[PDB]
């Protein structure tokens, strides 16, 4: 899956971290990714930086896989891609759709 | 209901 040496998915932590840390780390696209233990894939731990006040909206999200090619994650309604990376890379190169769409690998 | 939903 070459995922967990990509720069955000962790191992054993668990989003709890991922959001824990990413959360701490307080950067503006702060993400992580990780295979639940009931996941069809795995879930990314996104971590952006909000202006002020508000404070920063940290997000992670399920890479959906589905049945096509290459198409076969998808951490919306519609981004499906083979890569949760690419998929990461799409999710942050265009227009997205989740937590400022993914932006910083804070990989713990 | 347990991730995000996006």
């Amino acid at each position: 899956n070459n995922l967990e040496t990509y720069e955000w998915y962790n191992k054993s932590i668990s989003r709890d971290k991922a959001e824990k840390l990413l959360l701490d780390t307080g950067k503006e696209g702060a993400f992580m990714v990780r295979d639940s233990r009931t996941p069809g894939t795995y879930t990314v731990s996104v971590f952006t930086k909000a202006i002020i006040s508000e404070n920063p909206c940290i997000k992670h999200y399920h890479i959906k896989e589905t049945n096509d090619s290459p198409k076969r994650y998808y951490v919306a309604e519609k981004y499906v891609f083979d890569s949760i990376p690419l998929l990461i890379q799409y999710h942050q190169y265009n227009g997205g759709g989740l937590v400022t769409r993914l932006r910083y690998p804070v990989c713990g | 209901a347990d991730y995000e939903p996006p």
